[PDB]
């Protein structure tokens, strides 16, 4: 019922520039408090970007300058627009649903992203 | 803030009772979630407002404390229950996620 | 609040009716009067215990003093059968009376 | 004649929540502004319009007084040109902002043993409020295709969210009375 | 509210003549006895004021053009108040004053003002003396910023001078008890100020507004017996001139001329 | 004025209802409303009131908390929801106008003007 | 979420109590409350309901106009003040917090969390 | 008031067997907004009752998976899918549509 899948991730060199997607089914994204999420191999989870359901978007500070986070409201789907891409950059990203007070409920499988 | 939980790495036995402590640095107060992630899998969300069950989640998952210190009781053990278990601040701008307890069965 | 009218009155054709109203300190206040014929809309004919609504016949006469409000029916009509309300306000509060029937013999 | 009502908004026992925000039109006075800038006990007081020191001596069409209680982690975004969910759901203050903000923490007044759960901001809300919009509605929001038919549940969510205000509060999740101060000549010293 | 009176009645305004009227303190600057020559806004003398009398009472919007004289004759509390503004409608602020016997109220408000804008008058029997008015001024009044209370402006005789300068709203007031028929007297007066009320809008228009009795009730109808007692009232206009305003020893206004 | 009532119909006790009363003209704006109902065979009985600018409400104690009178000048209508009916509350139930603006001057009228009324029967 | 209630005890027939439910770990600005009793022995009855922030309170016929139910926000604190207590309200009483605040999501509705219970012994 | 006939009164169950209770309504509780506004509680012995199911079909938070509830218009099923040493106590229905608020008179479980 309720969905998020993800897709365009791959292998990219340093500096070079890539976009994330994030389809939604059930889940309006232009609605919704949408995050991206990424954990490095084997490291744990990282907050990158959220976009709020008014227009406002915020990133964390080892991102910021770097990456653009996008919603498109035709086709229900969200974007990370990532520029500059360092080889830290080497990770699985999941576009999640927030909720404040609640939880990120619902998430995507996950792209993997590497650099070299 | 800066969340940590204790202990990082952990093994116990099918049908032992499990309790996992994430500290965090100022006190919080209600404002924490606690994810399950399979090896290779997603996050399931777990225990949102450090206490309340998400729905579908198994109720032999309880969540305890307030401000300072929090605790994720598993009250019994399963085979299938070993995945890493992250705390995260919930209505905060950085959203800190925890470095996250790899549960093992023994 | 309450007001009290007798049930029934009974008159002959060309005589005169009196229909009285009951409260506590009801010459204190307005009382108004209505007539309503057997399963019609009632019309006010009497109001400021005094004063007709213009097209309301000069017999329809009623005066207010001390507890009691009475209607007046002088030279009643074969016309003139019909039920007849105290009215009244307490409060910002609307008040009927229990209502008096006219049976013109 | 008298002093404008400056005690009536700095020391009230009771505020109000960040989405009901108060707000009192101050009009037809004289103002002591000298009661405010000299009093100590303010841990904000930034003005955008013109010196805090030389305030009693400008007179103004209208001054209005905005009062509500939020986070510490949040008097970041009672300013102009600001974002964030109190900043887009719940105040907002315009870029041409002529006044000031006045925030001093209220934890021994705000915050309750178990949590104070009295204090509300809006979380859900479909688009950014307008400058000094107010916004005290509580429909349910739908954050899913379904409609929700006025039935909270799934993607369906009640929009007001309580801060948990408690004493043993980090500094930034303490709570903070906020007045905000807006010109606009009937009132001066 | 706002039941409308004014069915057909369509006479050709009548022009009274003020004599030697209309002349207030134009300035706050106590003089001695000298001839100061002043230059504002006047009624200029022996202008044709129109008239405006119960014959009821067609009581229409009135131009407020630089400022206005008005005098009533109104031996009963009939004249109440007046509804200044521009476009006596919503999204406009009008300015709404109005006294009931002990106290004036003085407001703007964005007024739906009715087409016929006046006060009822009713007298309960408990205590006759009750004057219990009620409002068919307006039907909306809502977000409004300046409201001010005091004691109340009003054959006695009275008379007004409002102008709109500079965002101030200025009212001189004199009143006077009349022996003479029908018209204005002849005896000269000095307006004096009452009130300077920041408003700051713009006034173009004004209404008097009439106070009422039910002399009857038609069933359906609302406007059945609306009679209007017996007065009149008379708006001048204030033009710019130059007068010469002799002041007495202590400084009031004996005299002027055109 | 005239006065048309509609809306009245079976309800099961416990449900609800919603009375209509529209205005043939409108000079219906200077009008107080009131509602009156009949039961089928005794006399009249005063339900609520309105002012002509619905800022002045008033209710019988045996309708305060379940009846809501309202009106739209727009819509030179009245209307009356019934929550919570009772058996007691069958009866006839008229809209009447009362001719004064507001409470402090309903008393100096009466109700000059009396829509046919709308039946409203509450029956298991 | 807690509720806690006070009050209850031995009583006289006609005489008067007061039941207070003190709330804690949530809004309670933003919940309809319920009063619910249960007679020794004889099962769940309804008593009243109130709205968000008071106004809406509904009563069950059984104790309409003996009853009433009053909530201070500022206290988090449910009130109940019982009038004229007949031997046939010998019950515990337990206050309840409606499980949803959407419009439809009725204050009489669903209950999510109860409290433990006081019991009130009308009896001499 | 809606009258709430449940059946049956009493309903001995082995544990680990499926149970079933019915709740027959005089009314039709059905589309306040498109729902079946009907609650289902279960009280255990000596505490207080708990919100088991909401609007026919919705389970309550921490409920568990074996509490479903079904039925349309007055028809009303509650289908413990398999019951343990713990659901023991009564079951009242609830119609949640009208203000008087009526209970079933309470489905007693126990163990064979």
């Amino acid at each position: 019922e309720v969905q998020l899948v993800e897709s365009g991730g791959g292998l990219i060199q340093p500096g070079g520039s890539l976009r994330l997607s994030c389809a939604a089914s059930g889940i309006i994204v232009s609605s919704n408090y949408m995050t991206w999420v990424r954990q490095a191999p084997g490291k744990g989870l990282e907050w990158v970007s959220v976009i709020y359901s008014g227009g406002s978007t915020f990133y964390a500070d080892s991102v910021k300058g770097r990456f653009t986070i996008s919603r498109d409201k035709s086709k229900n789907t969200l974007y990370l627009q990532m520029s500059s891409l360092r080889a830290e950059d080497t990770a699985v990203y999941y576009c999640a649903r927030d909720l404040g007070p609640y939880g990120m409920d619902v998430w995507g499988q996950g792209t993997t992203v590497t650099v070299s | 803030i800066q969340l940590t939980q204790s202990p990082s790495f952990l093994s116990a036995s099918v049908g032992d009772r499990v309790t996992i402590t994430c500290r965090a640095s100022q006190g919080i107060s209600s404002d924490l979630a606690w994810y399950q992630q399979k090896p290779g899998k997603a996050p399931n969300l777990l225990i949102y407002a450090a206490s309340t069950l998400q729905s579908g989640v198994p109720s032999r998952f309880s969540g305890s404390g307030s401000g300072t210190d929090f605790t994720l009781t598993i009250s019994s053990l399963q085979p299938e229950d070993f995945a890493t278990y992250y705390c995260q601040q919930l209505n905060s701008d950085l959203y800190t996620f925890g470095q996250g307890t790899k549960l093992e069965i023994k | 609040y309450e007001l009290t009218q007798p049930p029934s009155v009974s008159v002959s054709p060309g005589q005169t009716a009196t229909i009285t109203c009951s409260g506590d300190k009801l010459g204190d206040k307005y009382a108004c009067w209505y007539q309503q014929r057997p399963g019609q809309s009632p019309v006010l004919v009497i109001y400021q215990d005094s004063k007709r609504p213009s097209g309301i016949p000069e017999r329809f006469s009623g005066s207010n003093s001390g507890n009691t409000a009475t209607l007046t029916i002088g030279g009643t009509q074969a016309m003139d059968e019909a039920a007849y309300f105290c009215q009244a306000w307490d409060s910002n509060t609307g008040v009927f009376g229990g209502g008096t029937k006219l049976t013109v013999l | 004649t008298n002093l404008c009502p400056f005690g009536e908004v700095f020391n009230a026992t009771r505020f109000a929540s960040v989405y009901a925000w108060n707000r009192k039109r101050i009009s037809n006075c004289v103002a002591d502004y000298s009661v405010l800038y000299n009093s100590a006990s303010f841990s904000t007081f930034k003005c955008y319009g013109v010196s805090p020191t030389k305030l009693n001596d400008l007179c103004f069409t209208n001054v209005y007084a905005d009062s509500f209680v939020i986070r510490g982690d949040e008097v970041r975004q009672i300013a102009p040109g600001q974002t964030g969910k109190i900043a887009d759901y719940n105040y907002k203050l315009p870029d041409d902002f002529t006044g000031c903000v006045i925030a001093w923490n209220s934890n021994n007044l705000d915050s309750k043993v178990g949590g104070n759960y009295n204090y509300l901001y809006r979380l859900f809300r479909k688009s950014n409020l307008k400058p000094f919009e107010r916004d005290i509605s509580t429909e349910i929001y739908q954050a899913g295709s379904t409609p929700c038919n006025g039935v909270e549940g799934f993607n369906c969510y009640f929009p007001l969210q309580s801060y948990g205000f408690q004493p043993t509060n980090g500094v930034g999740y303490q709570p903070y009375r906020v007045v905000v101060l807006s010109f606009e000549a009937t009132v001066c010293g | 509210q706002c039941v409308n009176l004014t069915t057909r009645t369509q006479l050709p305004p009548a022009y009274t003549n003020s004599f030697t009227r209309g002349v207030y303190y134009p300035d706050k600057v106590f003089r001695s006895s000298v001839l100061h020559s002043t230059q504002d806004l006047f009624l200029p003398f022996f202008s044709n004021v129109t008239w405006f009398h119960a014959i009821r009472f067609d009581n229409p919007v009135l131009p407020f053009n630089d400022g206005v004289y008005f005098a009533s004759t109104e031996k009963s509390n009939i004249i109440r108040g007046w509804i200044f503004g521009t476009t006596l409608d919503s999204k406009t602020q009008s300015l709404l004053i109005v006294n009931n016997a002990t106290n004036v109220v003085i407001k703007v408000c964005e007024f739906q003002f009715c087409n016929d804008p006046f006060l009822g008058v009713y007298y309960h029997k408990n205590n006759k003396s009750w004057m219990e008015s009620e409002f068919r001024v307006y039907s909306s009044a809502n977000n409004c910023t300046f409201e001010y209370v005091s004691q109340p402006f009003l054959k006695n005789l009275r008379e007004f001078v409002f102008k709109n300068i500079d965002g101030y709203f200025k009212i001189y007031s004199k009143h006077t008890p009349i022996n003479l028929v029908r018209d204005l007297p002849q005896g000269f007066s000095a307006l004096e100020p009452l009130v300077d009320l920041p408003i700051g809008i713009n006034i173009t228009r004004f209404q008097t507004l009439l106070a009422l009795h039910r002399s009857y009730l038609t069933p359906g109808d609302s406007s059945s017996g609306w009679t209007a007692g017996a007065a009149a009232y008379y708006v001048g206009y204030l033009q710019p001139r130059t007068f010469l305003l002799k002041y007495n020893e202590n400084g009031t206004i004996t005299d002027a001329v055109d």
